[PDB]
């Protein structure tokens, strides 16, 4: 009877920027789906095409927990067929997409009255991600017809912003923790079922 | 990539780093204005300093984008706005000169000094001086000092520098290509490129002197009325078909005629409604005043507060010795961060105050959907026309009966509306002809067809023909009557309290029609109703986005401004005037004068 790391992944410390969100691999462990449905601490949870709760019991080859910290307003584009700036150039689901995601409130957290500039995002790429994909990469965005030479200027930009969190903002500007939980069914013995 | 989707990713970045900076400005000057100390003026400063180099840095930067090339009209409008250089298309030897002027006049207005004749002992200055002399007291000879005194000095000290502000402010605005600095203030209502919508410059003043027409008898029958009213406090010095002196009009400067009510009072022993001792008699505290104020905005149509506005506004004075500026406000710190200051006592001015400063907080909220650089009223006059008619329908006697303050027994006799129509009409309808006359005297100033020696003889006869007021002593071209007012020593327009004025009554009549209203205007009630509140919001949330004219239609029906409601409302006082005036002379003749 080995549990899965769940509470690594939930009550981690510190948590990851949006462009280099965090990637934890489950497998050959024990999964108590009690802890998540029974607690009502969360701000959002939302299955597709799973039922949270009967469907507890099947099992599934590998499972894939990715974590990472948004603002409030932002939530809502972690799903399949969305747009905006977080689903096209920062984390991008499928359309065909089965899993789960878990949304809940960390201002006592992330925020500071000086600011937290320690997240980050990035606001300009120029094409849209894959899924599945992350890009770390910080070459300058050349929006103009001139070289940039890796120097910020004139139709020259740096790609990679901060959201600058404060205690006293609104519940949308807010920063909240975000995980999302996938499942993989290949043909495979399967070892994680939870019973 | 073309210009279009070039100036399209600049604005991006701009949207982004701009709101951070915004931020701590309304932080810090909210501290000081909240928390008065010496440590606390360098945060302020420091923060507006920030803010200012950024903005003159990227207006400089965002003028590589010519408009020409541009055909979407939402960036064309948030490019306009940052092009925009202002006043440092000047010189630096011309620069140095204009803001000194500001200053000297702004410290000369503040430090006045205000002492009778052979007597240097006692001197009394503006507040709470002369202001208060000149709002209680029935002496002509005591009436008539305050008047001189204040024009005597500021006046003379204020007609050399003010020659010098006309001529580099005009030159500023033909650095910018606008024909004067007149025609500069009224860009604001320009809407261009969109058809059936358009508005030119110049229209504005013919669609102001048209309103203005309608409006004749009215305030000739309520100008005849004070006047029959007024040779009785004064025995004499008052003729039947003449103008009234200037220092017999409440006020120093005769903007309001609010002050006049103790004498003009149509049914004495009847008095008003005043709903203070229920408040005080039974518990009323600073909170419940703002918690029956959002269950107003929650009935009709809108949202409720947020958490963070119930925690870090200041609602009630703090006391002790810690200092606060009252004054009442309405704060958007950008973020999500809503806030009020202001210290509230328990009585009727507070009360009706709470929805004005509510229903400005709930004008903001509906376009922070918007960019930044489009987050305002559609004009100068759409957001305080908005949290003004919420105050129309909180003291009318059947929302005060709703809430338990007004006996349940209370009848409602039409000896009374007259009472409350005067009082009403007495600062409406008896300061629109004034703001209309500074107006046109600032505007032929500013074109040029009032040459710099005859200035003070053309604003005393435009006091007599379109205000009817009269020197009460001959002032010759040493003065600057004008510059004696707050708005024209320091630089602000004056038109936006004419157009609001219009505005307020183009709107309650159109969500009273939403409310199948029944009786006259001045008793409606929007609570409870569904689609008025619907219809408001359906203006509140654009903001800039969309010319006036459009917010404007999407209320009212109509792309102009209008004067039949203001009309409407004033109806039943009208006939009572009317009535009340078939022994007298209706208007005044420009020749009679009180020192011949
Ligand atoms: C994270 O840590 C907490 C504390 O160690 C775990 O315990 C729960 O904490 C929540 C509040 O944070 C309580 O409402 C629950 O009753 C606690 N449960 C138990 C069994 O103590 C919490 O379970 C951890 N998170 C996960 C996902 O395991
Ligand atoms: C006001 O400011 C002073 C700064 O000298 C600070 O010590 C004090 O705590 C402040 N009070 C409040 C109520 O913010
Ligand atoms: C103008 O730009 C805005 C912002 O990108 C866009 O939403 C709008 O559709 C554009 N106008 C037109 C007519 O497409
Ligand atoms: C406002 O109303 C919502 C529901 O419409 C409620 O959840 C919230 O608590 C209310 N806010 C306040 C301050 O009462
Ligand atoms: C609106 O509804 C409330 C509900 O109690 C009621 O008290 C109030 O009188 C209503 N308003 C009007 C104008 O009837
Ligand atoms: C008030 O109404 C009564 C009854 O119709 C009428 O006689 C009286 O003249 C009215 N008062 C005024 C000021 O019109």
């Amino acid at each position: 009877t080995n549990l899965c790391p769940f509470d690594e992944v939930f009550n981690a410390t510190r948590f990851a920027s949006v462009y280099a969100w965090n990637r934890k691999r489950i497998s050959n462990c024990v999964a108590d789906y009690s802890v998540l449905y029974n607690s009502a601490s969360f701000s959002t949870f939302k299955c597709y095409g799973v039922s949270p709760t009967k469907l507890n019991d099947l099992c599934f080859t590998n499972v894939y927990a990715d974590s990472f910290v948004i603002r409030g307003d932002e939530v809502r584009q972690i799903a399949p067929g969305q747009t905006g700036n977080i689903a096209d150039y920062n984390y991008k689901l499928p359309d065909d997409f089965t899993g789960c995601v878990i949304a809940w409130n960390s201002n006592k957290l992330d925020s500071k009255v000086s600011g937290n500039y320690n997240y980050l995002y990035r606001l300009f790429r120029k094409s849209n991600l894959k899924p599945f994909e992350r890009d770390i990469s910080t070459e300058i965005y050349q929006a103009g017809n001139k070289p940039c030479n890796g120097v910020a200027g004139f139709n020259c930009y740096f790609p990679l912003r901060s959201y600058s969190f404060r205690p006293t903002y609104g519940v949308g500007h807010q920063p909240y923790r975000v995980v999302v939980l996938s499942f993989e069914l290949l043909h495979a013995p399967a070892t994680v079922c939870g019973p | 990539s073309t210009i279009e989707e070039q100036a399209k990713t600049f604005l991006d970045k701009f949207n982004h780093e701009a709101e951070d900076l915004f931020y701590q400005s309304s932080l810090a000057s909210w501290n000081y204005n909240t928390n008065i100390t010496e440590e606390n003026v360098q945060n302020m400063n420091n923060a507006g300093d920030k803010w200012s180099a950024f903005l003159k840095e990227q207006s400089t930067l965002a003028q590589m984008y010519p408009l020409q090339e541009i055909q979407n009209l939402t960036v064309k409008l948030q490019l306009q706005a940052l092009q925009q250089n202002g006043s440092s298309v000047l010189s630096e030897d011309k620069s140095k000169r204009l803001n000194t002027i500001l200053n000297t006049m702004s410290t000369i207005y503040s430090t006045g000094k205000v002492c009778n004749p052979d007597n240097p002992q006692e001197c009394l200055l503006l507040e709470p001086g002369l202001n208060e002399i000149m709002a209680n007291s029935l002496d002509y000879n005591e009436r008539l000092w305050a008047w001189e005194s204040w024009r005597s000095e500021v006046g003379k000290q204020l007609r050399p520098l003010y020659e010098e502000y006309v001529v580099l402010k005009n030159e500023m605005a033909r650095a910018n290509h606008y024909e004067d600095y007149g025609d500069y203030w009224r860009g604001d209502y320009e809407v261009n490129g969109v058809d059936g919508y358009d508005y030119s410059r110049g229209q504005l003043i013919e669609d102001v002197e048209h309103t203005f027409e309608e409006i004749k008898p009215l305030y000739e029958h309520l100008h005849a009325y004070v006047r029959a009213k007024l040779m009785n406090a004064y025995p004499s010095y008052i003729s039947p078909i003449g103008c009234l002196p200037a220092h017999l009009l409440g006020d120093m400067w005769g903007r309001f005629w609010t002050n006049l009510y103790s004498l003009t009072v149509p049914f004495g022993q009847k008095p008003n409604i005043d709903v203070t001792d229920a408040m005080v008699d039974q518990a009323w505290d600073a909170q419940r005043i703002f918690k029956e104020a959002e269950k107003f905005f929650v009935s009709v149509g809108l949202p409720n507060m947020t958490q963070g506005f119930w925690e870090n506004s200041m609602l009630t004075d703090p006391g002790n010795v810690q200092k606060a500026v009252c004054h009442p406000t309405a704060w958007d710190l950008g973020k999500g961060d809503f806030r009020i200051l202001m210290c509230t006592k328990v009585t009727m001015d507070d009360f009706l105050t709470a929805h004005h400063e509510m229903g400005h907080i709930q004008y903001d909220m509906a376009y922070a959907a918007q960019p930044f650089l489009l987050r305002n009223g559609a004009n100068e006059g759409f957001h305080e026309a908005v949290g003004e008619i919420m105050s129309l329908s909180a003291a009318t006697p059947k929302h005060l009966k709703s809430i338990g303050l007004l006996s349940p027994d209370f009848q409602e006799d039409n000896e009374t509306e007259i009472n409350f129509l005067l009082k009403q009409a007495l600062t409406i309808v008896g300061t629109l002809p004034f703001t209309y006359m500074l107006e046109k005297w600032r505007w032929m100033v500013f074109k040029g067809e009032i040459p710099k020696d005859q200035w003070m003889k053309k604003w005393w006869e435009m006091k007599r023909e379109i205000v009817g007021v009269v020197e009460p002593v001959p002032h010759d071209e040493t003065y600057c009557d004008p510059a004696s007012l707050f708005h024209v020593s320091n630089d602000y327009s004056f038109i936006r309290y004419y157009t609001r004025t219009l505005y307020q009554f183009q709107f309650q009549e159109a969500l009273c029609q939403a409310a199948k209203h029944e009786g006259p205007l001045h008793k409606c009630d929007i609570s409870n109703s569904t689609e008025a509140g619907q219809k408001l919001f359906n203006m509140l949330r654009l903001g800039k986005s969309e010319p006036w004219t459009l917010a404007l239609e999407n209320v009212v029906g109509a792309k102009n401004m209008n004067v039949r409601p203001l009309l409407n409302y004033f109806e039943p006082l009208f006939t009572w005037l009317k009535d009340q005036n078939k022994n007298s002379f209706v208007g005044w003749s420009t020749d009679w004068s009180p020192y011949a």
